[PDB]
């Protein structure tokens, strides 16, 4: 998760017009990865 | 363990300061 802003030091800072002069740009990112192995032994022509 | 314990909670604090509430693990 990643985010940048940019903004006039003082107007952006007001919490009811600070989304009218910041500049902001946000980023989620999720991988998800599982590698799994199933062995099956045969030894007779039945099971194969 | 105790070090592992005191530097994991001083990172779940720069953790505790959008930028929503992390997470803990399997301690």
């Amino acid at each position: 998760v990643s985010q940048a802003e940019s903004k006039v030091p003082l107007l952006g800072d007001i919490p009811l017009l600070g989304r009218l002069f910041r500049s902001t740009k946000d980023t989620h990112t999720k991988r998800n990865l599982m590698v799994f192995l199933r062995p099956t032994v045969v030894r007779d022509s039945a099971g194969l | 363990a105790a070090l592992s314990g005191k530097k994991y909670s001083d990172i779940r604090v720069i953790d505790g300061t959008p930028t929503n509430a992390n997470q803990l693990f399997d301690g």
